């Protein structure tokens, strides 16, 4: 540990006031709004309701390409594959559901139905249209073949549950948090864990990769987000203000990196500069908590779901 | 898998009025807007009638426009087309098409057999009729419309679709660009805002046959006369 | 002119506290932001009709007392019965609504959201305003300066009445049938909505789902309490309605004659506090109900 | 024996992570369109 | 109008949606949940079998060759007159003294939510069964924020019995702290509590053997009386109320009850009557 | 003088 962060970006310029305004919202869940995904074509996006609705829309259009039955109303995760294809649903039924979009007599049906762990699944990201990586509150993750229907490998090191999953860019790598307050480097091939992280004092509820894949930040019931390096094996920096003493319910990264956007239970999201640690901006559309928040691909929106069932885009 | 299967014609002396009907197996029918398109008996093929997902819009062809009418038993999944004072300009092979709109979907995907009738805007032009080539030689056809089809979203809606002797239409290629699901990578487009060509690398022998541009940008939907690869 | 100031000595205190509890519960609607429902939607209607009845009703009654020459003068005398009646039906109806509303609650809570509720109950204010413009405008229609004849003072002074001397039929018409659907059929829907309500209330309150009868024991109270307080609400309406119902009545009667006496005076004046009253105990009563209410309340002022 | 294998990760110097982040953030900063707004015509969203 | 031909189809097709989306909803609303929470009572799982068989849903062979393996597991986990000073399936002298009733006491551990769907008087309810969770409570808890009632389920033959688990805690005393806690968590503020007492029939002979005074100092009854013994724990139970304005509805249940339907509704019935009287702040 | 005899009110 030679230096802090805050040291080495002590002279640089600082963003400026972020001012984002909502440009759609899009309206038809009549319960509360666990999770959302957007898709890697940067205009379609999925998302999941208690009401026991998945629903994919059109952003531009604030249109509804499809809308999908769930058997289990109990829905905490929702992800969207890369190619486009498919969408995986799982909750507190401790199955993680996986659906086709481009099936050929046009309703959308399950493909395939997970089920290995005893816990919930608190989130899933696709790896390919064949492998999907699970987090559950049985403290273990699962990397499992679709096709197969049976779980190839098993990470077992956590301790307590596993609330949240995020995949390196590179998709070799993967840091689950958990209810322990430790996050974990996991290796999709070998199976085992690289390092282990415990900066947080409560739980950690949300988890992301930076852009490059060589840092991480996570969000905690204790008001702070923290940035762990992966070669320096440290925590870099806190982002915490006197005022926020809710939980973090999710966090996301800008596109270049230098913004850290985060869901708060004070009904607000506040965007920070991942490099001074200074707040920069607030979104204070919804009046619920914000349960999930997602940024595109190319970077051109932010989407914020909410317990007050509405989804917002800002720009 | 899919299969439209339309029933109801046959010889209809003058004056009289028949009711045609394609029943729809393997697919979810009731999400499908539907459209019935009509072929002369050798001359090109000429879009008639379009029923919305729902029923809640209809068109009609300014030709029959008032004497035909179309309808939809989603739960019994038919699809209906009375037609009353019957001239003899429908001597014609009626196809049932469904086509389905979303962001990213690829209308016109799936053509019926086709029932044989007989009776005792933009246009869109190919200026070609008969192309003979001998198989590994690229082709190229062009089309060309009366105004730009691009769209202010961006989009060109020009569709390539393909008649196999003694077959139904099939789609190739979809929004100017976009290959339909099934279709040999062969197959390629590209065109300016009027002007469209559509290229066959390493021609083989299926791919002989009359070859048909389309227009979706306005709802008169007119084909073209066809370009025929022997 | 004692036995005058007396009369807005007491007109006016009685208005001042009655714009300030309406006006409070108007205040009460709009700012929380999320007290706006279907229940607060009728209220905050009835709160409006009460206020357009204070505002303008009592006034011009001090001024008819006051001064002997009509202030308004003939366009006015055509303007203000409008309002007047207007202001009466849409109190007198959404007080009926009030009642159906609070029946299909307490006595039926299956379905209550029912749907586009909050639109249908916007529908509902909105067609008891126009049916109550309806009724006032026969009231805007024939109102006009007319001649009277005190057989005591012997004197034809000029002021605005409701119809013409010419008709004799039209006047007793006009007051039996404004009397008939303005007190009779709004206290006959009331009387039964609520009566409905406290037995329902009461059969509740010793059914209680509870094993230990005294862990509840003040719950029972209160129940009892709210059956008691809206058989009050079905009195009050009444009794304040009656003597203005009376007089109106009478006067329509005996058109022709002019009938000056201390009687007469006296009546009149009582008739008309009792029948502004009612709007000052249609929100004030709900205020002494509710404990969260009250906090609203104060919070406010 | 988790521990012991832990130890053995490789740790550069918390200068060096440093230095990465901050080229990183500024080699990608022009296509960043939250930190540096689009113009409207070239915007998906409320064109 | 600057709309092209496909783009109003799919606005058709978002409109169909949103119709679809809203019948959904209306249908939704039409149903109340119950959350049940699981208490050692409701971990044994037999409560819910039986009362199951009250409603007129019972077994075929199928089912009865699933239970097979759990009967000759019970016999071993029991065996691996005293029973109150440590912990034992209630009914171990059966067995070592399948039929329905071997089915019925097969003590099982539940892997997830399980939903129990019942329709009573055009009103359906879900009672949700959240026992087999054995996941931190804090991380899922929210998801029932919003229910009609939260339904507990205590054994009254719980006041002598200490596990061996623990290091001599009283099992009614751990089934308090649970109360409390549930009753006190802010996301169920607006969420009626139902308080199940069962095991009414094996306090009735407990009694007699044990005096409850030796475990709970501040009982003052008749000392052999089951009716003071069954009003003094109700009393223990109901006094955790932090609030002094909510009901805590109660029932003594003796597995054999036919009227555990019937109370339920009539408790969530008068949920709904109170939540009305709140809302037209005529309470 | 005009209290005497006016509207219903």
């Amino acid at each position: 540990a030679d230096a802090t962060l805050s040291q080495i970006t002590n002279n640089i310029d600082p963003v400026g006031r972020i001012q984002m305004r909502t440009r759609r919202t899009l309206r038809g869940h009549l319960a509360k709004i666990y999770a959302m995904h957007w898709g890697t074509d940067s205009r379609l996006l999925v998302s999941a309701s208690q009401d026991g609705k998945l629903i994919i829309w059109d952003s531009y259009t604030t249109n509804k390409v499809h809308a999908i039955p769930l058997r289990s109303s109990w829905v905490m995760t929702c992800a969207y594959a890369p190619s486009g294809n498919y969408v995986a649903c799982g909750g507190l039924d401790n199955i993680c559901s996986i659906y086709n979009l481009k099936t050929r007599e046009g309703n959308v049906r399950v493909s395939r139905e997970l089920a290995g762990h005893t816990g919930y699944l608190s989130c899933c990201r696709f790896l390919d249209d064949n492998q999907i990586v699970t987090s559950s509150g049985d403290t273990t993750c699962a990397l499992w073949d679709i096709e197969t229907g049976q779980q190839t490998t098993t990470f077992t090191g956590h301790t307590g549950d596993v609330m949240s999953l995020s995949l390196a860019p590179d998709t070799r790598l993967f840091v689950s948090g958990a209810c322990d307050a430790s996050a974990k480097l996991w290796d999709v091939r070998e199976g085992m864990c690289r390092q282990t992280f415990t900066g947080h004092e409560s739980d950690i509820n949300a988890i992301c990769f930076f852009p490059n894949g060589n840092a991480f930040a996570t969000g905690s019931d204790d008001a702070t987000c923290r940035l762990f390096d992966l070669r320096a094996d440290q925590e870099l920096m806190t982002y915490s203000h006197d005022n926020i003493i809710c939980g973090i319910t999710s966090v996301s990264f800008s596109k270049s990196g230098r913004l850290l956007l985060a869901g708060y239970d004070d009904f607000n999201c506040n965007v920070w500069d991942a490099l001074k640690a200074d707040r920069a901006g607030v979104l204070a559309g919804h009046d619920n908590r914000v349960s999930c928040l997602g940024v595109t691909d190319d970077g051109m929106a932010v989407a914020t779901g909410s317990w007050d069932s509405f989804l917002k885009i800002w720009n | 898998d899919v299969q439209l299967v339309e029933s109801g014609g046959g010889l209809v002396q003058p004056g009289g009025s028949r009711k045609l009907s394609c029943s729809a197996s393997g697919f979810a029918f009731s999400s499908f807007g539907m459209h019935w398109v009509r072929q002369a008996p050798e001359k090109g093929l000429e879009w008639v009638a379009y029923i919305s997902s729902g029923s809640g819009t209809i068109y009609y062809a300014d030709t029959v426009k008032g004497r035909f009418t179309i309808s939809r038993d989603d739960p019994k999944n038919t699809l209906f087309l009375q037609m009353t004072s019957l001239r003899s300009e429908d001597t014609a092979m009626y196809y049932c098409v469904r086509s389905i709109y979303y962001y990213g979907s690829s209308p016109f995907d799936f053509w019926g057999q086709g029932t044989t009738l007989t009776v005792s805007d933009i246009v869109m032009t190919q200026a070609t009729s008969s192309v003979p080539v001998t198989p590994g030689e690229s082709v190229s056809i062009s089309c060309r419309s009366s105004k730009s089809l691009l769209h202010s979203n961006g989009n060109t809606y020009l569709y390539w679709f393909l008649q196999r002797p003694g077959q139904s239409p099939q789609l190739l290629i979809y929004r100017m660009s976009n290959l339909a699901s099934g279709v040999p990578d062969r197959f390629s487009g590209s065109g300016s805002g009027t002007a469209f060509t559509l290229t066959i690398s390493r021609l083989e022998a299926e791919d002989v046959g009359v070859y048909y541009c389309m227009q979706h940008l306005e709802y008169p939907l007119t084909f073209g006369a066809g370009t025929k690869l022997e | 002119p004692g036995i005058l100031y007396v009369i807005p000595a007491v007109y006016g205190v009685i208005i001042l506290i009655g714009l300030i509890g309406n006006i409070t519960l108007i205040k009460i609607f709009c700012t929380v932001k999320s007290m706006r429902n279907v229940p607060n939607l009728f209220i905050s209607s009835l709160a409006l009709g009460d206020l357009l009845l204070l505002i303008t009703c009592a006034p011009v009654d001090a001024s008819r007392y006051l001064a002997d020459r009509w202030l308004f003068g003939r366009i006015g005398c055509k303007l203000i019965p409008f309002i007047q009646l207007t202001s009466v039906g849409v109190s007198v109806f959404t007080l009926t609504a009030l009642s159906a509303d609070r029946y299909k609650a307490i006595v039926r809570p299956m379905d209550i959201q029912a749907s586009h509720a909050l639109m249908k109950a916007c529908l509902k204010a909105a067609f008891i305003w126009i049916i109550s413009m309806l009724l006032a405008i026969p009231e805007a229609v024939f109102s006009d300066l007319h001649p009277f004849h005190e057989e005591s003072t012997n004197q034809t002074f000029i002021s605005c009445a409701p119809y013409p001397h010419s008709n004799e039929l039209h006047p007793k018409i006009h007051s039996m049938a404004s009397f008939l659907v303005f007190y009779v059929i709004p206290l006959s829907i009331i009387s039964v909505y609520y009566y409905f309500i406290a037995k329902n209330l009461i059969q509740s309150a010793y059914n209680l789902p509870v094993e230990g009868n005294i862990h509840v024991k003040k719950q029972i109270e209160s129940r009892k309490r709210l059956a008691k307080t809206v058989l009050v609400f079905v009195g009050l309406f009444a009794f304040c309605w009656l003597p203005n119902h009376v007089i109106y009545l009478y006067r329509s009667y005996h058109y022709s004659e002019v009938d000056t006496s201390m009687l007469h005076f006296v009546t009149s004046i009582c008739a008309r506090l009792l029948a502004f009253t009612n709007s000052c105990v249609n929100p004030f009563a709900l205020y002494l109900l509710s404990k969260s209410f009250r906090k609203q309340f104060n919070t406010q002022l | 024996e988790q521990l012991k294998m832990e130890a053995n990760i490789d740790r550069i110097k918390v200068s060096k992570a440093a230095a990465d982040l901050m080229a990183y953030c500024e080699a990608h900063a022009k296509e960043d369109p939250l930190l540096t707004p689009v113009p409207a015509s070239e915007n998906p969203f409320r064109e | 109008c600057t709309l092209s031909a496909e783009d109003k189809a799919a606005v058709e097709r978002s409109k169909m949606i949103d119709r679809n989306l809203r019948e959904d909803g209306e249908k939704a609303r039409r149903e109340l949940k119950l959350l049940l929470l699981g208490t050692g009572e409701s971990g044994k799982s037999t409560f819910i079998k039986q009362m199951r068989i009250i409603h007129g849903s019972g077994y075929s062979d199928e089912d009865k060759r699933g239970f097979t393996k759990l009967v000759y597991q019970n016999i071993f986990t029991a065996m691996q007159d005293r029973r109150r000073e440590y912990q034992l399936s209630d009914s171990t002298k059966y067995y070592l003294n399948p039929t329905q009733q071997d089915v019925l006491r097969v003590q099982v551990p539940t892997t997830g939510i399980i939903e129990y769907p019942f329709d009573l008087q055009s009103v359906i309810f879900r009672m949700v069964d959240v026992g087999g969770l054995r996941s931190e409570r804090r991380k899922w808890i929210h998801c029932f924020e919003n229910v009609t009632s939260i339904m507990f389920l205590v054994a009254l033959s719980e006041y002598d019995q200490v596990l061996v688990e623990s290091d001599n805690e009283n099992r009614m005393e751990e089934s308090k702290a649970l109360f409390r806690t549930i009753i006190t968590y802010p996301w169920f503020q607006n969420s009626s509590v139902i308080l199940f007492l069962n095991k009414k029939d094996l306090l009735e002979e407990k009694i007699m053997y044990s005096h409850l005074v030796d475990y709970f100092p501040e009982y003052d009854g008749p000392q052999r009386d089951a009716q003071a013994a069954r009003e003094f724990i109700l009393k223990m139970f109901v006094d955790l109320n932090p609030d002094s304005d909510k009901i805590i509805y109660s029932h003594f249940t003796c597995a054999t009850d036919t009227e555990n339907i019937r109370f339920v509704f009539a408790a969530v019935k008068d949920t709904i009557l109170q939540l009305n009287l709140k809302e037209y702040n005529l309470v | 003088x005009q209290w005497a005899v006016x509207h219903f009110l």
